[PDB]
DNA sequence: TGCCGAGGCCGCTCAATTGGTCGTAGACAGCTCTAGCACCGCTTAAACGCACGTACGCGCTGTCCCCCGCGTTTTAACCGCCAAGGGGATTACTCCCTAGTCTCCAGGCACGTGTCAGATATATACATCCTGTGCATGT
DNA sequence: ACATGCACAGGATGTATATATCTGACACGTGCCTGGAGACTAGGGAGTAATCCCCTTGGCGGTTAAAACGCGGGGGACAGCGCGTACGTGCGTTTAAGCGGTGCTAGAGCTGTCTACGACCAATTGAGCGGCCTCGGCA
C-alpha cells in the first residue's frame, strides 16, 4: 500500500477493510499519513484487541474510522471522566 | 479495403484479454 | 527519477547485440543504396556488416559525445554538443 | 582473451571476449584503435560524474 | 516501393546506443539529427561498396565491399573476413 | 591606429590579424634546434640533423600546436569562454584518439 | 636547461595564430608536455627509419615519413 | 521542583537485486577424409646485394649585434561560483504494429569451364628527349 | 640584387619493332541464395499525460591575463674543420626459376555430444515500524 498508493487510488473503492489494524496505531507512521487520506466511502477495523495504549494511539485508530470531533489530543484528553 | 485491417482488430482485442486472463488463471492457485 | 537510466547503461555495456532492428535497417540500406545505383542487391552477411560498423560509429560517437557533454558538466546532451564531437574528432570542417 | 573468458565464467572464447581483452589492456588498445570487433560489444564503462552521490 | 526509411530508425534503438555510450539523458534534439548524422555514414560506405562493387560489374553487394569501404575510410572491421 | 587601448582582450584580435596572415614560425629556431637533439638522443646517441629535418619538424610541430589550439578554442567557446584552460586541451587530446 | 627554449610568449604567440582570445596561466608547461610527446613520437620514428637506412644525420625524408606513417603529413621536403 | 516531550538506539519486516542450479539444442572439436593443390627439392638461372675506398660537400663549432625573453605592476573584462526559475526529459500507462520465425515459391544473378584473341613483359636497337650546368634576367 | 629563369651538352631516356603466351572478356552451363510475400506470432514500440529535476539564466564577486612597459641575455648571422654521405667499383652471395614430389592442411562432410545458451529459485542488502532509553525542558 506504501508502495502502490497512486496505483491503489486508480479506483473508487467502496470499502477499505482493514484487518488487525492495530498496525495503524502509532499516528508518527508513513502507514497511518497515508491511511487516514485514500478515498473511499467506508472503512472497518478488524483488531484482535484495539488500542490497549496511551491516548495519542486510541486518537489514530478513531481518526481512521470517523474524522469528526478529534480536532486535537487536548480535547481528546476531556473527551471515572 | 478495411476488412483487413478488422481482421488484425479482432484477433488482437481477443489475443489482449485472452493472455491476461490465461495468466490470472495461472496465477491464483 | 533517473536511477533506472543508470542500470539501463549498466544492461546495455553488458549485453553485445544489435541495438537498431534488422528489417528496418535492411530497408533503410537498400533505400539509400537505390540512388547510387538502380536495383543493389545484397547478400545476407553484408547488411549486418552495414550494421554492425554503422552501430560501432554510434556508440563511438555518443561515447566521445559523453565526453563533450561531461566536460560543460551538464548530464543530458544536445546537437550543441555533437556539433563538437564531429568537428573535433574530424568528419566536418 | 582466456583470461576474459576465465573471469567471464566460459572457456569458448567469442568477440566480447577478445574485446574486452583488446580494450583492458593499453598496448592492444593503442594498437587496435582503428578497429571494431564485431558483435564484441565495448566495454562497460561509467563516467564518475554519473556515478551514485 | 520507395522511401525515406531512415525513420525505421525506431527512437529506443537511438536511447539504447546512446546508452550503450553512457550517457545518461537524451534530449528531444538529439534524435533527428542522428538520424542524419548516421545517414551521412550510411551515405559514404554505401557509394564506397557500390564503387567496389561497379569494378567487380555485380548488382549484389557483399560484406567484402562494405569492408573494403570501411578500410578506406579508416574504420576498419574485423568478424566478417577482410 | 584609432581605437589604440580599445577594451583588454582585443588587441588579442589585433594579434590574430598578424598571425594568421603572415608566413613565420613562432618559436625561435635556435632554441627548438637545440631540443629537437635532446629528444632525439635518448634513443640513439650521437645523431646529426639535415638542416632541412629540423625545419620539417618545427613546421609540422606548429601546425599540430595551431590545430590543437584552434579545435581547444572549440572546447572553450561550447563551455562559454573564450579563456582556453587545461581541460579543454584534455578534451580535444581524448576524442582525436591520441590520449585513449 | 632546453624544453623551456619553448618560450612563454610563444605558446601565446601559437595560439594567437591558433584563433584564441585568451590563454590561463596553467596552459605552458603542459602543452610544451605535448608539444614533447608528439615530437619525441615523430622524432623516434624517424630514427627508426634512419637507422636501417644506416646513416647517423636525421634527414627531411626520416622525419616526413614517420610523419606520413602518423597521419601529419607535410608537403614542401620533397615527398 | 513536579512531570513530559522529542529524539537516538537496537532491533525486526518486508520488499529490491543478485549468484547458482537444471536442461536442451547450436554449434563445437573430432575425426575422416579425398582431394588436390600447396610447400619443399635439386641444380642452374642473373643481378642485386654487399663489401671496401674517397671525392666531395653539408653539419658542428666560434662568429659578433640587435632583438626577444623575462618579470613586474596594473585594470576592466572575464570566469569562479551561486541561488533560483520553469522548460523539458523522464515517467507509466494503454494503445497499436510490424519485427521476427518460418514455410515456401521462383526468379535473377553470381559463379566456373572452355575458348581464343589480343594484350604486355621481355629484349633489343631506335632516335629524340630532359637534365645539370653556366650565368642571364626581371620585379 | 636576389631567386628565379634562359639555352647548350650529355647521355640516357622513352621509344618502335619484335618473339612468345596467358591474362582476361565472353557465351554458356550452372544452380545457388537471394528476392519475395504471406501466415503466424506477441515482443516491442507509439503516443499521451504526469511531474520531478535539471540546464539555463542573471547575477555577485573575486582574481585573473591582458595590457603597457624596461633590462640584459641569447637568438640570429658569418668563417673555419672535419666528418659523414653518395657513389665508384668488383666481388659473391643472395634469391628465382624450371616443374616434379608428395604432405598435410581444406572444404565440406558427418559425427556425437555437451558447453553454454535459456529459464527458475534461493541467497544478501535496502527503508519503514516499534519500545525502549536519556537529554533537554517547561511551570
Amino acid at each position: 500500500v506504501v508502495q502502490d498508493v497512486k496505483y491503489f487510488q486508480r479506483v473508487k473503492w467502496q470499502y477499505m477493510v482493514l484487518d488487525e489494524a492495530q498496525a495503524l496505531k502509532s499516528s508518527s507512521s508513513v502507514r497511518w499519513k497515508i491511511l487516514l487520506q485514500f478515498q473511499c466511502r467506508n472503512r472497518l477495523l478488524l483488531t484482535g484487541t484495539p488500542i490497549q495504549n496511551t491516548m495519542a494511539e486510541l486518537w489514530a485508530l478513531l481518526h481512521f474510522i470517523m474524522p469528526t470531533l478529534f480536532d486535537s489530543h487536548e480535547e481528546f484528553n476531556e473527551w471515572e471522566n | 479495403l478495411t476488412e483487413e485491417m478488422l481482421l488484425k482488430r479482432e484477433e488482437r482485442a481477443r489475443k489482449r484479454r485472452l493472455q491476461a486472463a490465461r495468466r490470472a488463471e495461472e496465477h491464483k492457485n | 527519477p533517473g536511477t533506472v537510466a543508470l542500470r539501463e547503461i549498466r544492461r546495455y555495456q553488458k549485453s553485445t547485440e544489435l541495438l537498431i532492428r534488422k528489417l528496418p535497417f535492411q530497408r533503410l540500406v537498400r533505400e539509400i543504396a537505390q540512388d547510387f545505383k538502380t536495383d543493389l542487391r545484397f547478400q545476407s552477411s553484408a547488411v549486418m556488416a552495414l550494421q554492425e560498423a554503422c552501430e560501432a560509429y554510434l556508440v563511438g560517437l555518443f561515447e566521445d559525445t559523453n565526453l563533450c557533454a561531461i566536460h560543460a558538466k551538464r548530464v543530458t546532451i544536445m546537437p550543441k554538443d555533437i556539433q563538437l564531437a564531429r568537428r573535433i574528432r574530424g568528419e566536418r570542417a | 582473451a582466456g583470461n576474459a573468458a576465465r573471469d567471464n565464467k566460459k572457456t569458448r572464447i567469442i568477440p566480447r571476449h577478445l574485446q574486452l581483452a583488446i580494450r583492458n589492456d593499453e598496448e592492444l588498445n593503442k594498437l587496435l584503435g582503428r578497429v571494431t570487433i564485431a558483435q564484441g560489444g565495448v566495454l562497460p564503462n561509467i563516467q564518475a560524474v554519473l556515478l551514485p552521490k | 516501393v520507395l522511401r525515406d526509411n531512415i525513420q525505421g530508425i525506431t527512437k529506443p534503438a537511438i536511447r539504447r546506443l546512446a546508452r550503450r555510450g553512457g550517457v545518461k539523458r537524451i534530449s528531444g534534439l538529439i534524435y533527428e539529427e542522428t538520424r542524419g548524422v548516421l545517414k551521412v555514414f550510411l551515405e559514404n560506405v554505401i557509394r564506397d561498396a557500390v564503387t567496389y562493387t561497379e569494378h567487380a560489374k555485380r548488382k549484389t553487394v557483399t560484406a567484402m565491399d562494405v569492408v573494403y569501404a570501411l578500410k578506406r575510410q579508416g574504420r576498419t572491421l574485423y568478424g566478417f573476413g577482410g
